[PDB]
């Protein structure tokens, strides 16, 4: 959008900060949930907690209105195409919260049927441990995503950030090479 | 001839090194020289694909923040006249998803140099 | 029949599936037999159920249909010979004294070491009227994994014959449409067969990874 | 013929629980054919069980039909114990706590069913009030087990640990407040004109249909048949409890909803009985060859094996150390055999076919989950009605897809 | 006849009752004392690590979420009483299911589970917590783990609880 | 080859003449606990763990040393209370001096002593006295560490180093409860 054509002066910085504040608030989750993690997501929406306090009570039934896709449960092989379709049918900017161990790495179900982490099919922004994560853990992960969204760049700043993140990522060794103290 | 440009996508630098080792400067002396563009992050890979000028993309299905199969589906849905996509699968059972990603070819981990080279030749031929 | 049904031959002490960690303990040979034919005075109402089934079915038909009778942990299993399954199922459902109207489903179990009887289908039946229950067991070889579908007798077996098929390849001949219900139709293999690998991936750690449990050593 | 659309209720839909796929041929907005698409939540739990020991597959089974964790755990543990021939050796306190937790879990699962059904049918505050009550129930569950869901608290031969000293008081408070707070939820729905109009006569299924599809639970008992596995084929000592099998004669969605609402009160009564009969004693079989050796206790460093158990195993008892090591690592060995054990889960007969090959791992564990069988009634309870009626019918079926796919 | 309107009387009533929401994150709610929070590797009062690296926690884990590598407690560098200590100890919290089988498995109580739960990261690797992140903080009276055992004490004394700062 | 009929427990089988009772039980699927027995080592009958009741014998017979004889009737721990009592008492005596080292023991999980104490041992200790102790571990070579406290003195190592390999550089040393596998000196 034209907000991405703005010059990199103070104008772009203020547009970025206001857009981040606006998007961190009103972060409507998609009406999407796979398993017991979906039950904990509902509990988070439930009175004991209040997802609504964060402007996130409107679980967008359609992906068009959804801004955040809380996977919230295990993703089977047959479901990955559906989850990717839902992700693609959301409109940018989009974010994916991998709620629970099943959504983030497959969790305990390390077998043929489970995808072993939704990042196999959709870009994940935050991983949320737990099986299921208790609602406070979900709110913590959501606030972490809010912090990430606030510092989200735009336009030329976005391009520079992408280049810098690429440069940093090209150098990190794989986890299999962090042999610290391994005999 | 035009140096065929290949996009190698993997958060794991060793997977990129293995892919570049299987495919030398020339897969065969009959084929053109090969230039490799290494991308570790999905945003960079997507932007490179949008810039175009690639003859093949090797996407690691095991890439941490964004899997190669997802990126393959995204590029074949978002880039017009996108190049053939080769996906590296972390397990045999991933084959189904490899088919879903519509990748022209799938090469299981660990990357067999010869299997990868043959698949690349088939895709470029 | 009439002999114990050995489903696996376990050799070596300590449940080693291979040569074994300590020398000299691998020479034991213990066949793993499931409970065999029960002596005739079955417990509780099982005696009445079997007597009624043998009365409704002719002596010849009963002998041809009922391959075995087992009473294990106060639960009655009837090894029903393949082919004859629909007839005995109809008798069980319709006979007023049996009246097993509620079939709870079909469960597949794979015995790769049970020659000629690798694939077993288990039919848990319950009679609400008599507050009774039993299980039928139908064995089929891995070579011809065909069983008569009970769709006409127990429509509830629909989707079960499918799940059991999807996960074992038992063909349940005569089923209206035996299509995969859990796995995708393009899926290759039947996951719950023992020969089908678990299909996991190594768990990633800093500097190391743990292979899936099916690859790592186990004792049974 | 050519004037009817075919649409996907699809996995991603508010009323389809995210993984259920109703494919509806709608002539205008009347459901003409209703195909059911399953497996979007298949998980390989049944196969993955086979590579873990007993007392470990518990953590697996509690995650299929995740709204009824204690029911899955109890079915699994009853199967294991029956294979062991240990069902009569389980401590009385363990059985009483099992019944108490199963009934509290029945209340919780019915609360989730009512919440999601009301949300699907527009009853927005129904979800919040149901989850407010479920919040107290889950507080009790967390205090007892340390987890809000997917508890692994019920273990082969008893429980994972004894109740905390405050557990009895919390459960008594639940017995006191649950009826009053369920009054709020019932007032929103029970006599509401819109709720009744939206569910009365919807999703009809006669007793013949229930038998033909093998339906069970509130759907079957909405036909007036008082079939309940707790009275018929009692388990965990349910025979010692005075409670009435809730059953209705409407055979429709509203009848099933009322059955669930009344089952909540029956569960409250059973929990009061459990508290009356709850007496101090062991919660795990006395046989040290099978008993779970762990002794969890709290301290300033958190929850962990009690210092007394540490002293016993690492300081003085070689036999104790060997038993702890083996029962924790390999686990018990279950004599070879087959056993089919059934319980009355909130959604109907939850059956478990358990086959042991004599090893330390379950050779085969199949769950006949009531939701899997009940979903076969979607065609009967949806064809002919409107899509709005299909939503109510499916919600009345109350399918938890974890149990459906497993 | 007013019974059909009972629901109204409910909601309106609740509109005047104080909301019951826990004030997380500003005022986090009280978790159960027994809650299955983050695993924690504990120390003896003198600072020695309790973990002997027996791998029983990892053995019992249904999700293979624990990786443990033992090593010898050489006199030059001792970390735990006895012959073995767990020098590498990693928990993959993206595989942990919080079941608690690990703590029930430990024969030393080296592994407990706290009530702390706030945990999440944008990176998969960052959620594989190593020994440094899991070890309990060094309390008052404790010493650096690489030190000899308490004077006139043996492993049995540590397990019997007869050690002091 | 001569073949002798035999009855183990209530079951009957026929085995080649000269077969050991433990081998016959193995072929029949009966698991008799054993430490010192080894199929490839000449039987020594030391640990006394493999005791069974034989008709016509007053004392329990070490199945690892008792050759099968025709018409012999043998009842293992599965069908003889005396045999079970003997085996469990032997296990208890085997465990009284054993170190509480299972978590740190390399053999843990793969230990025949653990498995046979589970299957043939008392659930808890009666031994409230002081355990016998040795300095542990001691190297007998560049490759092999020896933990004499865990040693059940089954002599399998020594019997191998003598019979199978002609390298008897380890032997049982000292006497009584102090007995230990050793190399004698720096050699
Ligand atoms: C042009 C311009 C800028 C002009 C200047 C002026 C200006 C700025 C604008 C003027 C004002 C405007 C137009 C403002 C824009 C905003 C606007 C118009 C409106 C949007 C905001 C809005 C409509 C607010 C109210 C919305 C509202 C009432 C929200 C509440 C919704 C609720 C109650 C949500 C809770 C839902 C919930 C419980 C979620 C869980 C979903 C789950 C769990 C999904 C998966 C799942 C399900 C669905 C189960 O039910 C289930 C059941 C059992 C087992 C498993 C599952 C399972 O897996
Ligand atoms: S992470 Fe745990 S709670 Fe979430 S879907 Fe997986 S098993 Fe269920
Ligand atoms: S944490 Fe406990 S169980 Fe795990 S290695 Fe350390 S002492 Fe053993
Ligand atoms: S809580 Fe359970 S899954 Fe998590 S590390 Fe401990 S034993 Fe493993
Ligand atoms: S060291 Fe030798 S005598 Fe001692 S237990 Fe081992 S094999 Fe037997
Ligand atoms: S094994 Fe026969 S006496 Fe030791």
């Amino acid at each position: 959008g034209l907000e991405e054509r703005l010059p990199g002066g103070i104008l772009l910085s203020t547009v970025e900060t206001v857009a981040g504040y606006v998007r961190k608030g009103s972060l409507w989750p998609a009406t999407f949930g796979l398993a017991c993690c979906a039950i904990e997501m509902m509990s988070t929406a439930g009175p004991r907690f209040d997802i609504a306090r964060f402007g996130m009570e409107r679980f967008s039934a359609t992906p068009r209105q959804a801004d955040l896709m809380i996977v919230a449960g295990r993703v089977s092989q047959k479901m990955a195409p559906v989850l990717r379709q839902i992700y693609d049918q959301m409109v940018e900017p989009k974010w994916v919260l991998a709620m629970g161990v099943c959504a983030s790495s497959g969790g305990m179900f390390n077998n043929y049927a489970v995808v072993q982490g939704v990042d196999h099919v959709v870009p994940v922004d935050i991983y949320l441990p737990g099986c299921p994560p208790r609602p406070e853990m979900l709110l913590h992960a959501i606030l972490k995503l809010h912090d990430k969204i606030q510092q989200m760049p735009l336009g030329v700043n976005r391009e520079e950030a992408i280049r810098e993140a690429e440069q940093a990522a090209l150098a990190v060794p794989p986890t299999i090479e962090l042999k610290g103290l391994l005999r | 001839s035009a140096p065929l440009r290949i996009l190698v996508y993997s958060d794991n630098p060793r997977t990129r090194e293995q892919v570049r080792l299987a495919l030398g400067k020339r897969i065969h002396p009959e084929l053109p020289e090969i230039e490799y563009v290494d991308v570790a992050t999905a945003p960079m890979a997507i932007s490179q694909m949008d810039a175009g000028g690639f003859d093949l993309a090797i996407l690691d299905g095991e890439a941490t923040p964004a899997g190669g199969m997802g990126v393959a589906k995204q590029v074949k849905d978002e880039i017009d006249d996108c190049p053939p996509i080769l996906v590296l699968t972390g397990r045999a059972d991933d084959a189904w998803l490899a088919k879903w990603s519509r990748a022209e070819a799938a090469v299981p981990h660990p990357i067999d140099p010869i299997r990868l080279s043959d698949a690349v030749v088939s895709l470029l031929r | 029949g009439d002999e114990p049904e050995i489903i696996a031959v376990r050799r070596g002490m300590f449940g080693n599936r291979d040569t074994g960690d300590t020398s000299g303990y691998g020479r034991l040979v213990r066949p793993v037999a499931l409970p065999g034919s029960t002596p005739r005075p079955y417990g509780g109402y099982f005696d009445a159920v079997m007597d009624r089934l043998a009365e409704v079915l002719g002596e010849e038909r009963y002998a041809m249909s009922i391959e075995r009778v087992v009473v294990y942990r106060d639960q009655l299993t009837i090894e029903v010979s393949r082919v004859q399954l629909p007839a005995v199922a109809s008798v069980l459902r319709d006979d007023p004294d049996l009246r097993f109207e509620l079939c709870l489903g079909v469960s597949g179990v794979h015995y790769p070491e049970d020659t000629g009887r690798e694939l077993h289908a288990v039919y848990p039946l319950m009679s609400i009227t008599h507050n009774r229950r039993i299980q039928l067991e139908v064995a089929a070889p891995d070579a011809d994994p065909h069983i008569p579908s009970l769709y006409a007798v127990y429509p509830t077996t629909d989707w079960h014959e499918r799940e059991t098929y999807d996960f074992f390849g038992i063909i349940f001949d005569g089923h209206p449409s035996l299509t995969r219900i859990e796995m995708p139709d393009d899926w290759e293999g039947h996951p719950q067969r023992k020969d089908y690998p678990l299909g996991g991936i190594p768990v990633e750690y800093h500097g190391a990874q743990i292979p899936p449990p099916d690859q790592r050593r186990s004792y049974s | 013929a050519g004037e009817r659309i075919v649409v996907n209720m699809g996995p991603q839909h508010p009323s389809t629980h995210g993984v259920l796929r109703l494919i509806l041929e709608i002539e205008g907005e009347i459901i003409t054919e209703a195909r059911c698409g399953i497996g979007y939540l298949h998980t390989g739990i049944e196969k993955n069980l086979e590579y873990r020991n007993w007392t470990q597959g518990v953590t697996f089974v509690t995650r299929m039909d995740y709204l009824s964790p204690f029911f899955n755990e109890t079915a699994y543990c009853l199967g294991v114990e029956k294979l062991l021939g240990i069902t009569d050796d389980i401590p009385e306190r363990a059985s009483v706590i099992r019944v108490m937790l199963m009934e509290l879990n029945r209340i919780s699962s019915h609360l989730v069913a009512l919440a999601t059904g009301g949300m699907e049918l527009g009853a927005m505050s129904a979800m919040f009030y149901g989850f407010r009550e479920r919040e107290e129930i889950l507080r009790v569950f967390e205090s007892i087990t340390g987890l809000r869901m997917n508890h692994a608290y019920i273990r082969p031969g008893g429980l994972a640990a004894d109740l905390p000293d405050d557990a009895i008081t919390q459960v008594r408070r639940l017995v006191e407040i649950l009826p009053k707070r369920l009054k709020d939820l019932e007032d929103l729905l029970n006599e509401n004109y819109i709720w009744k109009a939206r569910t009365v006569g919807v999703g009809y299924l006669d007793l013949t249909g229930c038998m033909a599809l093998g339906i069970t639970g509130p759907i079957l008992r909405s036909t007036g048949l008082p079939h309940d596995l707790r009275k018929a084929q009692p388990y965990c000592g349910y025979e010692n409890y005075e409670f009435d099998v809730i059953t209705d004669d409407r055979c429709d969605s509203y009848g099933r909803y009322i059955i669930r609402v009344k089952e909540m009160h029956e569960s409250v009564k059973i929990v009061e009985q459990c508290l009356a009969r709850l007496k101090p004693g062991p919660v795990m079989i006395s046989d040290k060859k099978l008993a779970w050796p762990a002794d969890l206790k709290l301290g300033p460093d958190g929850l962990g094996n009690s210092p007394e158990h540490i002293a016993k195993i690492m300081g003085r008892s070689m036999e104790g150390l060997i038993h702890h090591f083996k029962l924790v690592t390999e686990g018990i060995r279950v004599p070879p055999g087959q056993v089919y054990v059934a319980v009355e889960s909130p959604r109907g007969e939850l059956g478990v076919h358990m086959v042991s090959d004599g090893g330390t791992r379950p050779y085969r564990v199949h769950y006949r989950d009531p939701s899997f069988t009940n979903l076969q009634a979607v065609a009967a309870t949806c064809e002919g009605g409107m899509v709005a009626d299909a939503i109510a019918a499916v919600a009345s079926i109350d399918p938890v897809m974890g149990g459906v796919d497993r | 006849f007013l019974d059909a309107l009972a629901g109204f009387a409910v909601t309106l009533g609740s509109m005047f009752k104080k909301p019951i929401t826990e004030g997380y994150p500003e005022k986090p709610g009280p978790v159960a004392p027994r809650y299955h929070g983050r695993h924690q590797l504990n120390r003896y009062p003198d600072g020695l690590e309790k973990c002997i690296g027996c791998e029983l926690c990892a053995w019992a884990c249904p999700a293979d979420a624990i990786y443990v590598e033992g090593a010898d407690n050489t006199a030059d560098e001792r970390y735990s009483p006895g012959e073995r200590y767990g020098r590498v100890y990693q928990i993959n919290y993206l595989r942990c299911i919080g079941c608690g089988l690990c703590i029930e498995a430990c024969p030393t109580r080296a592994l407990t589970m706290t009530t702390e739960y706030e945990m999440a990261d944008d990176n998969r690797a960052d959620l594989i917590w190593g020994k440094d992140k899991l070890l309990a903080p060094l309390q008052e009276g404790m010493q650096a783990p690489p030190h000899d055992m308490a004077p006139g004490k043996t492993d049995d004394d540590y397990y019997l609880g007869n050690v002091t700062p | 080859v001569e073949m002798v009929s035999l009855t183990i427990d209530d079951h009957e089988i026929s085995v080649p003449k000269g077969t050991l009772l433990i081998r016959a039980a193995e072929l029949m699927g009966i698991q008799i606990p054993r430490f010192c027995d080894h199929p490839l080592l000449d039987p020594v009958g030391a640990c006394r763990q493999c005791l069974v009741e034989v008709e016509g014998q007053r004392k329990p017979m070490a199945s690892c040393t008792t050759t099968v004889m025709p018409d012999m009737v043998v009842r293992t721990q599965f069908t003889s209370e005396a045999a079970d009592k003997a085996q469990r008492g032997v296990m208890e005596l085997l465990l009284i001096n054993h170190p509480l080292d299972c978590p740190i023991c390399d053999k843990g999980g793969e230990c025949p002593l653990q498995n046979q104490a589970m299957s043939n041992g008392r659930p808890e200790t009666r031994f409230e006295d002081v355990k016998r102790t040795f300095p542990k571990p001691i190297s007998i070579s560049s490759q092999v560490l020896l933990d004499r406290e865990r040693c059940v003195l089954c002599a399998r190592c020594t019997r191998f180093s003598s019979q199978i390999a002609g390298d008897p550089f380890i032997d049982l040393m000292e006497r009584g409860a102090l007995q230990q596998v050793g190399i004698g000196q720096d050699k």
